[PDB]
């Protein structure tokens, strides 16, 4: 099953629900919507490769790679993770 | 092996994975389990480039690397409604603001 | 097996000897724990004929071989008389060794007599 | 200290290999359970330690003591060598949170007198105060052992 997150600008965000409970914030606010006022799409969209990233690494005896941040956008990701908790 | 995916459509993202070797026909039967749109009514795009039908991801130029899960490759898609399809159109994402000063 | 005081006594007398540390708070009886293999260092056992570390004499008192304080000191002497052939005079392995041993025969007539 | 190397003399051929994009800097804890550090690894190299039976090792990014995993924990200690064959630590990256990964990447852009010029709540100027730390680590990892 899927689920739906929407930006503030209204853009929407549709990954596999497994993937969106790596928030704990995700797990309580969950039709299976869920609108962000405070976090725009270029920050969202980042929040949901966190969510494809942590998923496939976590209990990973690979190798991993470094998860990119960049400083433009590094503020508002610390800030929004920080309301996620994730 | 994986390829990691954003399947965009106007102000619409799927973050969604499948192997390399899957071809695009595969790719637009899970478009449908979302959308509900059946794949007649799909097309899908590397960049501009219309993607064949029976390609697999692997030679339309997705690959494990390029296509990761922290940096996902993205598939347009447009739809058909009475016998016309859309031009792709993907709204692009919000800005990041000037960074800092005390960040240079 | 030995009478459990004569075998409590050893263990003291040896810790002494091997906690023993100089004023700067090294322990001197360090190096003489352990043997070189014969791998290692081959010539130690081309010039000793009768090698021995503490180790082997802790464990002499575990498996009960020394039968008397007399059987004891005797392989300690050896331990530092070993020590003193192969090391030359005024290397500081054989100052400690010196110290060893009047650090066992003192600390034998004080926690023995 | 319940965290310490065992003096157990007995030798264990040990590769380090740094499979992580940081530069890593290897922590022995010595006897007494005190940390001790040793020359950093780059990235993708490996060298062949000789270390001992018993010990431990933890491992650290050099510059910012971010921590990392090695053989998919937090500790590193080898058995003995199984006919002289060498044992591998596997130094990775973990899967940070996306919270500390963020927090990692802000330090990394401003010098921590500026933290609070930030345009960001005050509790995330603490949480970025509160650098990664080995002793504090070890604290944790202290606790979990004995529960």
């Amino acid at each position: 099953m899927y689920v739906k997150l929407i930006s503030s600008d209204g853009h929407e965000f549709i990954v596999k629900r497994e993937h969106a409970l790596t928030s704990g914030t995700i797990k309580a606010m969950l039709t299976n919507e869920v609108n962000f006022r405070e976090i725009p799409s270029h920050v969202l969209s980042k929040v949901c490769m966190y969510f494809t990233y942590k998923v496939r690494y976590t209990n990973s005896s690979t190798e991993i790679p470094e998860f990119p941040i960049a400083p433009e956008i590094a503020l508002e990701l610390l800030m929004a993770a920080n309301f996620l908790d994730c | 092996m994986d390829v990691f995916l954003m399947i965009r459509r106007h102000k619409t993202t799927i973050f969604t994975d499948a192997k390399e070797s899957s071809t695009v026909f595969e790719l637009k039967r899970i478009v449908e389990g979302i959308l509900k749109r059946p794949p007649d009514e799909q097309r899908l795009y590397k960049d501009d480039q219309l993607l064949d039908d029976g390609k697999t991801l692997g030679e339309c130029g997705f690959t494990s690397q390029t296509a990761r899960p922290q940096a996902p490759a993205t598939v347009g898609l447009a739809f058909r409604a009475d016998d016309t399809f859309e031009a792709l159109c993907i709204e692009p994402f919000s800005s990041p603001p000037e960074l800092p000063d005390v960040m240079k | 097996p030995n009478p459990p005081k004569l075998t409590k006594q050893m263990n003291a007398i040896i810790d002494t000897v091997i906690n023993y540390k100089d004023s700067s708070g090294r322990q001197l009886s360090e190096v003489f724990i352990q043997l070189p293999s014969r791998k290692e260092l081959p010539e130690y056992y081309e010039l000793i004929r009768k090698p021995v570390d503490f180790k082997k004499i802790k464990e002499r008192i575990r498996n009960h071989k020394y039968r008397s304080l007399g059987d004891l000191e005797k392989d300690v002497m050896l331990l530092c008389h070993n020590a003193q052939t192969f090391n030359l005079e005024g290397s500081q392995i054989y100052e400690d060794s010196i110290v060893l041993q009047s650090v066992f025969k003192s600390a034998r007539q004080k926690i023995a007599k | 200290p319940v965290l310490r190397s065992v003096n157990s003399r007995e030798p264990s051929q040990v590769i380090f290999c740094n499979r992580s994009p940081r530069v890593v800097l290897p922590v022995w804890l010595n006897f007494d359970g005190e940390p001790q550090p040793y020359p950093t690894l780059p990235p993708g190299t490996g060298r062949r330690i000789h270390s001992y039976r018993g010990h431990l090792w933890l491992f650290r990014d050099a510059g910012t003591h971010d921590g990392l995993l090695v053989n998919q924990t937090e500790l590193f200690v080898p058995s003995l060598n199984v006919d002289g064959q060498p044992i591998f630590a596997n130094i990775t990256l973990p899967v940070y949170t996306l919270k500390e990964r963020c927090l990692q990447v802000v330090r990394s852009l401003v010098k921590p007198e500026n933290y609070r010029r930030l345009d960001i709540v005050r509790s995330l100027y603490e949480d970025l105060e509160d650098h990664p730390n080995v002793q504090k680590d070890l604290e944790r990892l202290t606790q979990e052992r004995i529960a």
